[PDB]
């Protein structure tokens, strides 16, 4: 088990335990639902880079306390 | 029933970027780009675009860099520990060109480090200097906030990764704004972001002389065909991906 940070636009930060080998695909959907949003809005991203619904803390190489940044669409 | 149509780049690889039809539909005229066909794009000019010895001496950021940075300790170190893990195996003191694709107010340009080893201009004879480029379509009011705020970063990663104090000042990393080709409608702007850096990839700036004259950097034929050819590029990699 570990802990892991999901940092928001707003500032808000929530905070989430998971298993090393679990799939980050049910953290995602937990956090989209408990703001309201969906998967298709949401950008995951770790330390800059495009996180998927497959990937796992481990495959990361995530540590306890690490941050997953989150951001919605942006257009220009 | 929104799918995607391509990752890219395509697992096993990892840090793939997921398109979908839905982000298809910016490419349509007089649609505003959005962060996806932004990254993607970028991505794919560093990894079958850019020469080699390009790649290993320019880091592109994520669009959401600057967004991240900009939304006991000082207020600029404050904004650099949100984007502290951003650059976690990447030394952008030895780059020379670093990309930063800003979007402020619903509108694209770029902001490009170039040579932040150098604490001044030296001539050997083409002129290279340390500063901020700002390559913009149209015209952004929040340049100089840009410009100061990436200085500000600059200065926390460097005591952060060299464990000197080093200053950059505007004197030490001067902004320019080259004179490159504009827009000429009004939801264009991610679309020439994408031209320069492609363009930049195919003519880097290696001469730093002002005015940097960009006004000739690609044909206007080329711009007027990207959004369709950024479509095609896109079809083409979803059938094969397809395949796999």
């Amino acid at each position: 088990h570990i802990n892991l940070k999901v940092a928001g636009q707003d500032g808000s930060v929530v905070q989430f335990k998971i298993k090393r080998h679990t799939p980050l695909s049910k953290l995602m959907k937990a956090y989209c639902e408990r703001q309201g949003l969906s998967m298709r809005q949401i950008r995951f991203r770790f330390d800059g880079q495009p996180i998927n619904e497959t990937d796992t803390p481990a495959q990361l190489e995530m540590e306890d306390e690490d941050t997953i940044d989150v951001f919605q669409q942006q257009t220009g | 029933l929104v799918q995607k149509l391509i990752v890219y780049p395509p697992p096993p690889t990892k840090g793939g970027l997921g398109v979908t039809n839905e982000d298809l539909e910016c490419l349509e005229e007089g649609e505003f780009l959005n962060d996806v066909i932004i990254d993607f794009y970028l991505k794919y000019l560093i990894l079958e675009k850019a020469s080699d010895e390009l790649v290993e001496r320019s880091h592109i950021f994520s669009s959401f860099f600057y967004k991240c940075l900009t939304r006991n300790l000082s207020m600029a170190q404050r904004r650099h520990k949100r984007v502290r893990t951003w650059t976690r195996h990447i030394n952008i003191f030895n780059k020379d060109y670093i990309f930063v694709p800003v979007n402020e107010s619903s509108h694209w340009y770029l902001a490009v480090i170039c040579f932040p080893w150098l604490e001044e201009a030296v001539y050997e004879k083409m002129c290279k200097r340390p500063c901020i480029l700002i390559l913009d379509s149209l015209k952004a009011a929040s340049v100089q906030n840009t410009v100061q705020n990436l200085r500000e970063y600059l200065e926390v990663e460097w005591e952060v990764k060299l464990k000197t104090h080093r200053q950059f000042s505007k004197t030490n990393m001067v902004d320019l704004c080259p004179k490159v080709p504009k827009q000429d409608n009004s939801s264009d702007c991610g679309v020439y972001l994408l031209q320069y850096v492609e363009s930049f990839f195919k003519d880097p700036i290696v001469n730093f002389e002002l005015p940097i004259h960009l006004e000739k950097w690609f044909p206007r034929h080329v711009i007027k065909t990207k959004r369709e050819d950024i479509r095609e590029l896109i079809l083409k990699l979803h059938l094969q991906q397809q395949k796999g």
